[PDB]
Parts: C-alpha cells; sequence; structure tokens
C-alpha cells in the first residue's frame, strides 16, 4: 500500500565506472529526490503493466494506460519521465510538441502516426509526448483547420491504441487546463499526476544531487541554504548553483589572466565555493513558480501560534478525525463537513491556522491570495 | 420440439450431441445424421445426433467446446434442425491455437489430427473448434477455411492444410467485439426504443409491407459521455446480425482535405450495396458541430457532404443511421428534422437497480473475495456513470495488488504461484477507490429517475392532494380529460421557507407518475445567464422531451427572474405540445421578486406555499432520518418536537447532525483513551445547546402575509 | 420516385394557383406573351418553414409541365472539390439552356448563397459571383424558369431579389384545418385502417402540424398499432404468420397516442397562418365590431369608393384595456371578415429579436406579409419593447410600405400612456381603440360559446353566474369552467376507482365559483376608464 514499490545501476575504479557506481542520460531514480510520492505513483503505473503484465491476468483487469502529469515549468517532468524510462528498460520513442509543431502543413500527422504504429510493433514501449500543450491547445485557442487535424489524429491514435499492446502513454503540461478537454476521458489520459514545489527536505536533497562534483569549500552549510530558499524549484536551484561558481570564478579572475589561452594549473585547481557565494547567488537569482498558484507542503505544528485552545480544538475535531478516524464516520453514516470560514481582526494569524491544519493531517496546502 | 435442455456430455467428441429416444421420433431424425443447432446471438453450428436413452424428455448433451462456440451454458435452449445435405469438404485449411502448440515438437497434423479423421465423418462448419487429446496433451484447431462452404463434412477425400500462423487465443476477443444485450445493465426502456426501430425493419421487413408505411430511417442518441452508446449500438448492430458498418467521428475528421468525403461516400455506398446494415456514426458533433463553432470551408464541405449522403439514402431501404454526441444543441440543426434523425433518444444516469447490474457484468472475471456487499456499493455510489464504476473496479484491483505488492520482489520475469494463488479484493479496496473516484457527470445536467413515495414527506397532506390532482389524473387517465376536452395544467410553483421540503417534494411527484426527473440548480441558472455554461434552456427541453414523461424542476427561480434567460424559459414553455407530460415545478423563497410573466395562465401559475412543518411532520421527518442511525432504546422524540417550534427540516437535520458529531467525538476518544455504539439522549441535549432556528419571524409573518393576500 | 402530381398535394390551393399560373404559360403557351408582346417573369422564390412541401410543390408542377427538369441541392453543389461548384453550375445551366423548355430548381439556395455577413471565405464569394453571372447572363435565354426554395427571405443574399432574378416572391404558411384533412387522406390511401376511424378528428384536434409533421403521425401510429400487436409475434421467427400479418390495422387510439408523442416546431417561429374566426366567438363590443368592419372591409372589398373619393385607407389600429378581453379573437375575427391570412408576433418574440438572438427579423415579418398580402400583423404587448432599435425598424417598416397593398398592422398594449408616442403619429398606429369587459349579456355568451364542447346537465342555467361575475374578465370565466370541469372529472375518477359522472353539474359549478377572484385591480380599471375619458376629451368636442 502508498509507496510500496519504492522499498527494495541503470540496468548496466574502472569497474565501478563500468558498472556506473556531456550526454550522460540514463539518469536513475537516484538523479531524483523531493518527490517520493509522485515518483512512487508514476513508477507503480510504468512499471507493472510492462514489467509484470501476468498479475492483470490472474486478477482480471484491463490496467489503466493514459497519464498525464502537470506541474510549474522546471519542476523536472522530462527528468522524471526520462529517468522512468531508462529505469524501465523499454522501447522508448520520444515525441515533442515543438518538434512536430515545426514541420510542414502535412507532415505533423504522418509523424505521429508511423510513432505510433512503430511503438504498436515493438511492443513493450514508452511514449513520452513531451508539451503535449503545443500539440492539443484548449479549442478556443486555435481555429485553424492543421490545429484541429492534429488533435483529431492524436484522438485517433489514442483510442485506436487502447488494447492488449502493453503500450503507455505519457504526457506533460504545466497548465492542466490548457489541454483539450477531450483528451481527458475514460480510455485516454484519464490518471492525473501533480507535481508541486519540494519542501525544505526536497530542496536540501536536489541541492546535494546538483552540488556533489563542485569543488565546495569547507565552509559550505548546505542545510543553511535548503532552509532559507523558500519557494525554489529544482531548475532555480541548479541556477543558483551555477550563479555561485560563476561569481567564484569572477572573484579568483584577479590572478587570471584573460591574453593567455592557458591558466596555470594552481590557480584553476585552486577554485573553491564559498558560503558568501551562495548568499551573492541567492541574492541575484529570482524564483518565478510563486507567480502561479502551486502545491506545496507545510510544517507548522500548533506550538508557533498562541492561545485559541477552544478554535484548535473545533479545527482537530472538524478535520482530524475524518482523515484519521473515517471508519467510525462510516459507522454512524454521518458525511464530514467539507469546508471552514475564519473571520476576526486582521494579523491574528488565521494562516498558521490553516497551515496547522494542513500539516496535521498531512495534507497539501493551496493558496489563492486576494491579488489572485 | 427444437427446444431441448442442455446436458454435459460424458464422451469426447465435439461434433456429437445426445438426444431422448422419444425426442429422437419427435424430431424423425437416426442415429448418426448431422444436425444443425443455434444458440444465442447468431451462432450456429452442425453435430452428429446419438440416440441416449438415459437423457431425460426435451434434453440433449453437448460437451464445453460446443456450449463455448454457441455462447451458452450448462441447461440453456437450443434450436435443432434436420441437416441431411451437409455436403464433403473437398479441400480444408485449419491452424492451430498458438496456446495450444507451445513447444510441442513433430507433425502436430499426423500427431494429432490424423487419429482424430480416421474416417470420423466429424462436421465442420466456419469458425468452428475441435479440440484433439495427442499423448499426455491435448491441442486445439479452428476452422480457418473449407471449401465446399460453408458447413460440410471432414471426410478421406478432404485435403488438409496444416499450414499457417498460429491462432493467438486472445485475439478472438481482445481484437473484436462480440456483445450481446447480456452485456448492458441499467438501461432497459431505451434497449427497447432502440430494438424496436433497428431490429423490426430488418429482422421482419415485410410487417411495414403489410400496413404499407415507410419506418423511420435516422435515429440518434445522446447523453452524458461515457454511459454506454456505443456499446449500446454495438450489441444491436450484433443482435441483429445485420451486415455493421462504424464511422467514426475523428477518425474521418482527422485526414487531408478533399479524402474525409471519400471515406463517408465508401463507407455509405459500401452498407447501400450490402443491403441490409447498420452505419453507426460515433461522436457525430465532431464532424458535424454547430455553425457557430465551424467557419473553415473544409469542416462545412464535411457537414453538406454529409447531408447529401443522408438525404440520398431515404429511398433505399434495409438501411438505418445510428447516430451519437452529448448535446442535442452540439450539432448542425440541419440534421434534426424529417428524413434526417427523426427519432431521438436520451441516456440518463442508471439508478440503484442499474448500478448493481453494470457491477455485476463488470465483477464477473475479478477475483473478489467472500465479503463483498454490491448492494452497499450500488447504494452508496450515486452519480456514477458506467465508465466510472469499471474506473471504480480498476482502481480496487489496483490497491489489492498494491497491498499485496509486499510480498513479491521487482526482480525476475514471474512472480511465486503461491503470491498469484491469494489475489483477492475486498471490501476496503473498493471504498478506498470509491474515495480516489472522480465522477463527474453531475457537472452538468443530466436525466436520471427518483424513488421516493409519499413516505418521506411528513405533513402538507392537502398539498399532497392537490399534486395528485394536477399530476396524476392527466397521465394516468387522459381518457377523462378528453372526454371533457380539457388540456391538464403544465407546471407548478412551490413558495415558501427555505429547507422545508421542496426538492424531494417535486422527486415523490414525478416518482408517482414513474417519469424521469431532471433539475436545474440555481448555479446552473447563474452560468447559462452569463453564457460561460456547456448546457443552454433549450436543450434542457429537448432532453425533457426525448425522455418525456419528464419533470423539470427549476431551483431558486428568483436568482434569475428578478431578461435573456427569462425570456428564453418562456418561448421553450410556450412552444410545448399540451400531450406531452412534461411538467415543470418551480421553486423560490422570493415570490414577489419573481417576474410576473412566468405567473400567468398557460404558465407557472399554480401557487402552493409550503408551511414550516408542524409537530406531527417534525417527529416524522427526526424518524426518518434517524432510520439509519443505531439509537439510544427508550428515546422520546416527542419532547424534541415540541421543543422544535419554528424549526425546518434543514434544522432538524443539523441537530442530528451535530448530536451524531458528539457521539462520534465521544466514541472516537474513549477507544484512544484505550464501547459506544448508541447516540445517548444527551448527545440530543448537547446539540440543542448550541441549535437555534435559521428562519427568521419576519421572513414567516411576510410570508403568512402574501400567502394570506393571495388567498383574499 | 416521380410521377408526383397534382393529386398529391391538398389544403394549398392558392400558392399551387399562383406558382402555376407563372409557370406553365411561359412554358405550355409561350405564343400568348409573343401576342401579347411582354416578357414574362423568370426567376421565384418560394419560402416558408421547413416540411411544407416546396419540393414536393416543385417536382408536381414541372412533372405536370411535361417539360425538360433539372434538380440543383445546394448541399451536394457545396460539398464538392474548390472549383467544382462553379463548373457543376456552369453545366447544370447549358444543359438546362439546351433543352428548353425546361426548369431549374436551386433547393436549399440559401445554402450556397448565405446573407452577405456569414461570407468571410473566398470560396462562397467566388460561388455566389458565378451564381449571379449565370442568372443575369440567362436573360438572352428563354424557355427557361429558375425555382428556389429557402427556408426564409432574409437568409439569401440581398442581391438575389433584383428585377431579372428571384424577383417573384411565394410564401408557403402553415395550413388549415381542411389542409390537414387532405394530407391526411392523401398519406393514408393505403393503410389497413379500422373501421373507427374519425380523421375530421383528428384534422380538428391538430393544429399547427406540417405535411411532414402529419406524415411522421401516421408513420409513429403505425408503429404503435405494430407494437401493440407484437404480443402475437416472436422475433424467432423469420417467417411471420400470414393470419396475424393480416389481422393488422390501425384504430383511432393508435393515432391519439401519435399526437401524445409528436414534436411539432412550425409554431416555434413566426408563420403567416389561415383563422376561421366568425363574428360568433366574442360577444358584445358591437360599436367595436361595426367600426372595425367600416375601417378594414370597405377598403378591402369597395375600393372604387375611396378610389373615387382618393381616401387613403388607414394602416394599423391599436387596441388598449384590461388584459385577457379577447383582443386577439376580435384581430382575427377581423381577419376572417376580409379572408386575408394573419401573422402573429408574440411579446417574447419581440423581445429574442431585440437581443437579437432570434433567426427572423422584423423585415422579414414584414416581406413575408408583403409576400402573403393582404394579411393581418398583429403585435402583442409592444409595451414590452416601447418601454429603441426594435422600435425604430418597426417605425422605418410601417412607413416603407405601400398604400394599395392590404397589410394592416394591430398593435395590442396595456399600456398606451407607456408606449413611445412616435408610433400614435398619423400614418401609422394612430387609430386607438378601448376594449372594456364583456357585459353580462357578453358574459353568457363568452360561457355558452366555451360551452359548445362540453355535455351539460339539461335545465342548468348560466344567468346566475353570469349575473354574479361583475366584471369579470373572459380569462376568468375559463379559469371558472376550467376548475368546475377538473372538479367534475375529479369526482368521475373517484368514481370510477369506488367501481357514473356523465356530465356536469350545477354543484360543479357552485363549487368552482366559490373560490373565484377578478383578475383586474380596482385600480387598474380606474387608471384605464381616466386615460379613456382623457382620449375622448382629445377628440370629443
Ligand atoms: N529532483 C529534481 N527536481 C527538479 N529538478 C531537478 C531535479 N533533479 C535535477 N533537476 C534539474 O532541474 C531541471 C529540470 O529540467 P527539466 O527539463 O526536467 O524540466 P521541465 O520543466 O520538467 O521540462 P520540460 O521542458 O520538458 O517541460 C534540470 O536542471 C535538472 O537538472
Ligand atoms: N450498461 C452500461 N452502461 C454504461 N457503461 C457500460 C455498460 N455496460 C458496460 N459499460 C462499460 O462502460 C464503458 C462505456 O464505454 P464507451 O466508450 O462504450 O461509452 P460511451 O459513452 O457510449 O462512448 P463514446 O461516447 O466515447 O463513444 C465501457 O467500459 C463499457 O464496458
Ligand atoms: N400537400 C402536402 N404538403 C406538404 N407535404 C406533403 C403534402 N403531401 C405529402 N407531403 C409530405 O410531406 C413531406 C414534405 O417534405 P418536403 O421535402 O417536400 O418538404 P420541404 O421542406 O419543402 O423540402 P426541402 O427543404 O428538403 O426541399 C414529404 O413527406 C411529402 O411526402
Ligand atoms: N498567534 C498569533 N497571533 C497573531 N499573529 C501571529 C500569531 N503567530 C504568528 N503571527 C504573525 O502573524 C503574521 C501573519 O498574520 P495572518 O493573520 O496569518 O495573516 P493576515 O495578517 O493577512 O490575516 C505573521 O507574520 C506571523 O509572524
Ligand atoms: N417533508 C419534509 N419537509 C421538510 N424537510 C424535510 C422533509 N423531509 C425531509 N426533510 C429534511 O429537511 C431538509 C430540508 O432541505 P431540502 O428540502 O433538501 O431543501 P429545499 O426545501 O430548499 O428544497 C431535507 O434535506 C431533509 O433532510
Ligand atoms: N367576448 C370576449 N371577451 C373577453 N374574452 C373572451 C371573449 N370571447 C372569448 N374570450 C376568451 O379570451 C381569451 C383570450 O384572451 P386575450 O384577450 O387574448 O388575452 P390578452 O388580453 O392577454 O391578449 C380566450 O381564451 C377566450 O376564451
Amino acid at each position: 500500500t502508498a509507496t510500496a514499490i519504492l522499498r527494495r545501476k541503470k540496468r548496466k575504479r574502472v569497474v565501478r565506472n563500468n558498472l556506473r557506481i556531456n550526454n550522460m542520460n540514463e539518469v536513475g531514480y537516484d538523479d531524483i529526490g523531493g518527490c517520493r510520492k509522485q515518483m512512487a505513483q508514476i513508477r507503480e503505473m510504468v512499471e507493472l503493466p510492462l514489467r509484470h503484465p501476468q498479475l492483470f491476468k490472474a486478477i482480471g483487469i484491463k490496467p489503466p494506460r493514459g497519464v498525464l502529469m502537470y506541474g510549474p515549468p522546471g519542476t523536472g517532468k522530462t527528468l522524471m519521465a526520462r529517468a522512468v524510462a531508462n529505469e524501465t528498460g523499454a522501447f522508448f520513442f520520444l515525441i515533442n510538441g515543438p518538434e512536430v509543431m515545426s514541420k510542414m502543413a502535412g507532415e505533423s500527422e504522418s509523424n505521429l502516426r508511423k510513432a505510433f504504429e512503430e511503438a504498436e510493433k515493438n511492443a513493450p514501449a514508452i511514449i513520452f509526448i513531451d508539451e503535449i500543450d503545443s500539440i492539443a491547445p484548449k479549442r478556443d485557442k486555435t481555429n485553424g483547420e492543421v490545429e484541429r487535424r492534429v488533435v483529431s489524429q492524436l484522438l485517433t491514435l489514442m483510442d485506436g491504441m487502447k488494447a492488449r499492446s502493453n503500450v503507455v502513454v505519457i504526457a506533460a503540461t504545466n497548465r492542466p487546463n490548457s489541454i483539450d478537454p477531450a483528451l481527458r476521458r475514460f480510455g485516454r489520459f484519464d490518471r492525473e499526476v501533480d507535481i508541486g514545489i519540494p519542501d525544505a527536505t526536497g530542496r536540501l536533497e536536489v541541492l546535494r544531487i546538483h552540488t556533489k562534483n563542485m569543488k565546495l569549500a569547507d565552509d559550505v552549510d548546505l542545510e543553511a541554504l535548503a532552509a532559507e530558499t523558500h519557494g525554489y524549484v529544482g531548475a532555480d536551484i541548479a541556477s543558483l548553483c551555477s550563479e555561485a561558481a560563476m561569481q567564484q570564478i569572477r572573484e579568483k579572475m584577479d590572478l587570471i589572466d584573460l591574453d593567455e589561452d592557458e591558466i596555470d594549473a594552481e590557480v584553476l585547481d585552486s577554485l573553491g565555493v564559498t558560503m558568501d557565494n551562495f548568499r551573492f547567488a541567492l541574492g541575484n537569482s529570482n524564483p518565478s513558480a510563486l507567480r502561479e498558484t502551486v502545491v506545496e507542503s507545510v510544517n507548522v505544528t500548533w506550538d508557533d501560534v498562541g492561545g485559541l485552545d477552544e478554535i484548535k480544538e473545533e479545527l482537530k475535531e472538524t478535520v482530524e478525525y475524518p482523515v484519521l478516524h473515517p471508519d467510525q464516520y462510516t459507522k454512524f453514516g454521518l458525511s464530514p463537513s467539507k469546508g471552514v470560514l475564519f473571520y476576526g481582526p486582521p494579523g491574528t494569524g488565521k494562516t498558521l491556522l490553516a497551515k496547522a491544519v494542513a500539516t496535521e493531517v498531512s495534507a497539501n496546502f493551496i493558496s489563492v491570495k486576494g491579488p489572485e | 420440439d427444437n427446444m431441448l435442455l442442455v446436458d454435459d456430455a460424458i464422451n469426447d467428441d465435439n461434433s456429437v450431441i445426445a438426444i431422448n429416444s422419444n425426442t429422437m421420433d419427435k424430431l424423425e431424425l437416426f442415429r448418426g445424421d448431422t444436425v444443425l443447432v443455434k444458440g444465442k446471438k447468431r451462432k450456429d453450428t452442425v453435430l452428429i445426433v446419438l440416440i441416449d436413452d438415459e437423457l431425460e424428455d426435451g434434453a440433449c448433451r453437448i460437451n464445453r467446446v460446443v456450449r463455448n462456440n454457441l455462447r451458452i451454458r450448462l441447461g440453456d435452449l437450443v434450436t435443432i434442425h434436420p441437416c441431411p445435405d451437409i455436403k464433403y469438404a473437398t479441400r480444408i485449411s485449419v491452424l492451430p491455437i498458438a496456446d495450444t502448440i507451445e513447444g510441442i515438437t513433430g507433425n502436430l497434423f499426423d500427431v494429432f489430427l490424423k487419429p482424430y479423421f480416421v474416417e470420423a465423418y466429424r462436421p465442420v462448419r466456419k469458425g468452428d473448434h475441435f479440440v484433439v487429446r495427442g499423448g499426455m496433451r491435448q491441442v486445439e484447431f479452428k476452422v480457418v477455411d473449407v471449401e465446399p462452404e460453408e458447413y460440410a463434412v471432414v471426410a478421406q477425400d478432404t485435403i488438409i492444410h496444416w499450414e499457417g500462423e498460429p491462432i493467438n487465443r486472445e485475439d478472438e476477443e481482445n481484437n473484436m467485439n462480440e456483445v450481446g444485450y447480456d452485456d448492458i445493465g441499467g438501461c432497459r426502456k431505451q434497449m427497447a426504443q432502440i430494438r424496436e426501430m433497428v431490429e423490426l425493419p430488418l429482422r421482419h421487413p415485410q410487417l411495414f409491407k403489410a400496413i404499407g408505411i415507410k419506418p423511420p430511417r435516422g435515429v440518434l442518441m445522446y447523453g452524458p459521455p461515457g454511459t454506454g452508446k456505443t456499446l449500446m449500438a454495438r450489441a444491436v448492430a450484433n443482435e441483429t446480425g445485420a451486415f455493421f458498418f462504424l464511422i467514426n467521428g475523428p477518425e474521418v475528421m482527422s485526414k487531408m482535405a478533399g479524402e474525409s468525403e471519400s471515406n463517408l461516400r465508401k463507407a455509405f455506398e459500401e452498407a447501400e450495396k450490402n443491403a441490409p446494415a447498420i452505419i453507426f456514426i460515433d461522436e457525430i458533433d465532431s464532424i458535424a458541430p454547430k455553425r457557430d463553432k465551424t467557419n473553415g470551408e473544409v469542416e462545412r464541405r464535411v457537414v453538406s457532404q454529409l447531408l447529401t449522403l443522408m438525404d440520398g439514402m431515404k429511398a433505399r431501404s434495409n438501411v438505418v443511421v445510428i447516430a451519437a454526441t452529448n448535446r442535442p444543441n452540439s450539432i448542425d440543426p440541419a440534421l434534426r428534422r424529417f428524413g434526417r434523425f427523426d427519432r431521438e433518444v436520451d441516456i440518463g444516469i442508471p439508478d440503484a437497480t442499474g448500478r448493481l447490474e453494470v457491477l455485476r457484468i463488470h465483477t464477473k472475471n475479478m477475483k473478489l473475495a467472500d465479503d463483498v456487499d454490491l448492494e452497499a456499493l450500488a447504494a452508496e455510489t450515486h452519480g456514477y456513470v458506467g465508465a466510472d464504476i469499471a474506473s471504480l473496479c480498476s482502481e480496487a484491483a489496483m490497491q489489492q495488488i498494491r497491498e499485496k505488492m509486499d510480498l513479491i520482489d521487482l526482480d525476475e520475469d514471474e512472480i511465486d504461484a503461491e503470491v498469484l494463488d491469494s489475489l483477492g479484493v475486498t471490501m476496503d479496496n473498493f471504498r478506498f477507490a470509491l474515495g480516489n473516484s472522480n465522477p463527474s457527470a453531475l457537472r452538468e445536467t443530466v436525466v436520471e429517475s427518483v424513488n421516493v413515495t409519499w413516505d418521506d414527506v411528513g405533513g402538507l397532506d392537502e398539498i399532497k392532494e392537490e399534486l395528485k390532482e394536477t399530476v396524476e389524473y392527466p397521465v394516468l387517465h387522459p381518457d377523462q380529460y378528453t372526454k371533457f376536452g380539457l388540456s391538464p395544467s403544465k407546471g407548478v410553483l412551490f413558495y415558501g421557507p427555505p429547507g422545508t421540503g421542496k426538492t424531494l417534494l417535486a422527486k415523490a411527484v414525478a416518482t408517482e407518475v414513474s417519469a424521469n426527473f431532471i433539475s436545474v440548480k440555481g448555479p446552473e441558472l447563474l452560468s447559462m445567464w452569463y453564457g460561460e455554461s456547456e448546457s443552454n434552456i433549450r436543450d434542457i427541453f429537448d432532453k425533457a422531451r426525448a425522455a418525456a414523461p419528464t419533470v423539470v424542476f427549476l431551483d431558486e427561480l428568483d436568482s434569475i427572474a428578478k431578461d435573456r434567460v427569462v425570456n428564453q424559459l418562456l418561448t421553450e414553455m410556450d412552444g410545448m405540445n399540451a400531450k406531452k407530460n412534461v411538467f415543470v415545478i418551480g421553486a423560490t423563497n422570493r415570490p414577489d421578486q419573481i417576474d410576473p410573466a412566468i405567473l400567468r395562465p398557460g404558465r407557472l401559475d399554480q401557487l402552493i406555499y409550503v408551511p414550516l412543518p408542524d409537530e406531527n411532520a417534525r417527529l416524522s421527518i427526526l424518524n426518518a432520518q434517524l432510520r439509519k442511525t443505531p439509537l439510544e432504546p427508550g428515546l422520546e422524540l416527542t419532547a424534541i418536537a415540541k421543543a422544535t417550534q419554528g424549526f425546518s427540516g434543514a434544522d432538524l437535520l443539523y441537530i442530528v447532525q451535530r448530536a451524531a458529531k458528539y457521539a462520534i467525538k465521544d466514541s472516537i476518544e474513549a477507544h484512544r483513551q484505550h464501547p459506544v455504539p448508541y447516540i445517548t439522549k444527551e448527545h440530543f441535549a448537547e446539540a440543542m445547546k448550541t441549535a437555534k432556528r435559521s428562519v427568521s419571524d419576519a421572513e414567516l409573518r411576510r410570508y403568512e402575509a402574501y400567502s394570506q393576500q393571495m388567498k383574499a
């Protein structure tokens, strides 16, 4: 139950290098962190249909096929898809949105036809339709004939694919509503996965993954950086590390003679990233994920707020019991209440109460500020 | 005497059927004679007659292979006729089944078929199967091709060709759709309506010649997506037995310019030259949408070609066109008129019995555990379409596999046999799947059925009698109205305090006549007002007409009747046939704010005041609501009824919910302390302490004054 | 199939006569126009609600004339490959020209030459230009007549409605009782009807049904009969018993069921219809009856006197008074007396036109009125529009009318003061007429009229009820009688279930009237009378 598949390289000093223990693809599960639940869901929905197809025969069900990942850009959807495909080690046909859209008229559909036909021929296969929105935007966005021919061809191929063939289709799109609504029905991209911005632990994992090759100085406190960085998606963290390294080299440029093509080996080997460089990079960087609504976790307990004991008890009775003990609610047959409305003077800490409620049920927190 | 009971044949012959001696005399047959046996749907074969005295009168023996071929089980009935004209197959090609030739070496022909065809004279027919036991194994073979056709005898003169690809067993049903009426559940009236218009013109074409009429050709089905419309069309086509052709919408709209017309023309002519035939056009709205949507030249030429082809077949008979869409107002209006989809059929979400039937149909291959209460699921799952039910079953199975994943490993390409032997889904998995389900049919107006009688409506019995007079008599006994020449009143209006039992009242009124029920809540009215909804008032009334009789309930009518929406509603009401039993029932809390135009005669004129429930009504409500909750023995609700003066039904429900919440809180606290299966009186006292009326006295007196003024 | 001669059409004497006298003579007897030296009109434009038999009429006329015929469908012509539609049109026209005499039927012309607004595409412009060029170039050609069928006259491009083009216009209106009876007889000339058939009753009951709707009704009734007799039919048997097959026969109840399961739609939009109400369904108002007779009948029946004196008959009239006084019935009777068609435009239709969500338009309404002249246009509850774009369009159309043409606009409204004064000016709806509530004798006459189709207990005098209904509008008495009938049917059903009640009784009337009310408040009546006297003082020297 839950994340049950995660428990237990890339199907592969000289021996360690050969066994993997510019184009360094085949990034395994190690190269991803901070998205354990979503990765578990994707693995559960991808591997078992292909790796172990006899279970479904034994139980007698038709496994779902369409999988639709969506989340803020830069969270690593493509990375997750590629990692899963390489781990499964099956015929992997990759299709991009703009890449197909850039073809001449009448050739952006034959490519899809041949792609699906080949995937069927060499089953088991995994198809990753990256940036599916570009080839299937909202119905009102595109009125041109080609923009509907492509969508109709995609729908026909998807409907025809539903069969015994062990082929799974995965699509990625930042905006869940941007996709044509007709693509989200039974027999199509039904199962949906949401990617949210990582938390402090996720940020620490991402920073460790990226900051493994850099000549980090001893005075580095990656824990502090993870604590300070809030709302930074993985791409933002990678950019932060790159900017910090750039700042370090810029500081060391004093002893570097740009005129000479080569540099003294001692100077090249003396590069070291300092905490101040990371702080400067944080100052320069500018995240943009928070500009739009996103899913994130919170870790506020009933100690960062004061008083409101009766209010805390009321909120507990309202939310916790339905979540922790639905069995008794079913026993009494009473469905739990849906929503709650806090009112009072401004500045009393309603946001902290909401975050605490979310934390107690261990549920993700979505916010919609007034300007939104 | 061609109907005989099915029995399990002891022998191991797939082309031998045993009959009783008396039965053999009745059928006028001889031992060893070949006879043709036809079973369910359009499947039939030929079997060698055998004499069996042990067989009881009206009984026959057939092995499992014959039953599988005929799509029948033990104890079924078949039609048997003499088959003396069967000839000898001069040349037959037969190929083995793939799964039956797993690693079997040597000349399969000589090893298996040759002993099985040494002067056996076993009758064969196209598509038949037979299993031959050779050595310690058994191999199945299928009748791939025969000459002369169709059914003949495999004698020595026959030339057997056993060269060809193995016949994979999966593709027989995976790549082919063989679904009968038994695969459809919860929709019987719609199935009967489709059959009486599809089979009758084809199976019995001489009846219309005898009565000298031209039966309607077009048939337009519509309803919420996922209700099985395509499955219904497939089942009807298969049961009819006539040649079936499918014209998928997006498939025909996803080809180079000038070729979609070619595909449509080819399909129509091919259907024409194979009369009788069925043409099914799935997702018609994709190729022929409303004018405001499609403006390009190609998307209009396609529609023009479709109209031309459809109008070109009204002379030729034995062909019927069946469409499919989600909304009636989602296709070009020119397609809905005489000669083009005259008949309209509406499919709505199923009821409890339909949901149970769907669950039984889907959960006939799953390995369910003993502790399953499918009836309980059907009761709980409301608003779920068949697709949602299938998704629920798949999710439950996935949850079961996930739970069993602890005892298995992700390595290897095989799983331990014992682990696979233990796959059993339990009720917890179904509840979890329900938790993770995402029903969407209710997001838009749909037609459903209700099962409320004069049982859950306490008080206001005079209103019950008035509704009876208004509704029941016109529908059940129109003869009296015709005798007096009185057109029955169309609709009714309800006004009064909110939460006094109006929705369930309308549901009960619809139930009495046994008619479908459509609901249009306030938010839907606002969405249609802003024109950001996918449905329009005209669409609602067209669906109501299609599913007639129906009751259209307009909740919170004052939110929009304070305009475009009111004008559209009034026009639709006026353009309503008198004889059709389509009743419009409106509800509101501000009868003054309602536009007077609606209240005119021939419209929502009969105003009815819904008074606050009386003490007896309050007692009835309390008894009804707690009908499914453990109550403390000896509880007296008369005191609550007395003390709950001025409380609406919603208020009583709130009090009961709060009492149950306190009781469950105490129970869970006690359990965590480590008992409380009853809801004590003190719980009701606790709920009362913090409960009060939600209806102001000012509003009550204003409603009373308005009712008195209307009475005066 | 073909050979659908004049015997396959009924209830359309006027339109068939017009089309015949316009088509046959140019083709059958071309020498007449040589002798009199005129140029017979070529273009013809038939338009009306769908399913009224336009194509059937055209085919019947062509077959009876016995001339070369060519059929053109808008859809198929528009469904060809780009650049093929023009070729097909050129072919068709050349073939028709070469085989003179000839007839061309451009069915669904609006689908190939739509309103200019919806002609954004290039191909539409090309096709329209090709059609216009072909038509204009046909003037040199002779012995060729073009007929076009369109849903409404405002849908085709305006350029197609000039001299030398589809100038002659014909309007197809819904049929009346006699037409529906004739259609029923025509369709039911082969069905194995049972002896107990009352086709006349069906015709009387079915109002507003078009020929197509009647055909569908017959098919549905036959289907119901087959379904009912199916109990003796098993789907298993391939062979059908001869006795069972012969036993089939439709009955009246089958037709009633089919009527129950029918969906007419002609009345959904404004359509020219015929009415046959005389000076009997309305009682009292004798002065108003005589005034309307003088106003309308004399200009129509005796134009010679007006020509002698040069008077121009008034165009329209306006009725004001309490609602439910029978204004619509009075207008229908007025139309009946002059033997002119009737067009009704209810208030919701006017609001829809205001909001521009309705296909029809004021200009279209008046074009149909002209094509169906003489006619009586009826604008109900003008107050809802005269609280304006709609008012301006109406005024322009009303001013732009031929005096000789017998088109009269009759307005009804309960708020004469709120009506825009511009409408009351001379040459418009200036003749106001007050419609008071019925008198005692009027009430008795109304009661008798509404009871001509209901059995009654002998000796049931209605004078007491008439006297006890002072100031009650016709709708009030209708409500009272309907309530009495409702109580009678209630008692009859109760007795039947307990088992009697074959006719109404005075006690039922007493029970129904015990809960009656006056639909018009006294204050409204006072205001109406004050306004009437004020207007009287405006013309009461
Ligand atoms: N666990 C991780 N989560 C998020 N980003 C990660 C993670 N590990 C590494 N990254 C880095 O984050 C960036 C993710 O790039 P990627 O192309 O996957 O993003 P995306 O927005 O999902 O892509 P797409 O263009 O396909 O929509 C890369 O720099 C990758 O190196
Ligand atoms: N009686 C039933 N009603 C509804 N669904 C059913 C029924 N019996 C089986 N099903 C299952 O419900 C699903 C219906 O899928 P299907 O695509 O045929 O429906 P649909 O809504 O008619 O389709 P579409 O409009 O996309 O052509 C299938 O899983 C079918 O097996
Ligand atoms: N007198 C009649 N008037 C009208 N319809 C009749 C009459 N007699 C029979 N019918 C039947 O009514 C139907 C009229 O359909 P028809 O196609 O003629 O109508 P339409 O709207 O003019 O056609 P279209 O727009 O397709 O050219 C046909 O079934 C015709 O057989
Ligand atoms: N118990 C508390 N009562 C009032 N304010 C608090 C409490 N705990 C924290 N805060 C402060 O309140 C601020 C946010 O106030 P909050 O009420 O959540 O938002 P808003 O002021 O918009 O309603 C934070 O900066 C936080 O430091
Ligand atoms: N006959 C009844 N009269 C009043 N309330 C009832 C009756 N029967 C049950 N109730 C309860 O009272 C509630 C009142 O709300 P409801 O009738 O659903 O809303 P509304 O009256 O606005 O249509 C019902 O939901 C139900 O729980
Ligand atoms: N002489 C009459 N005076 C008043 N009403 C009559 C008369 N004769 C018949 N009626 C009734 O009047 C009704 C028509 O009402 P109408 O005047 O059209 O309402 P409105 O005033 O809203 O137009 C018909 O149902 C008819 O039964």
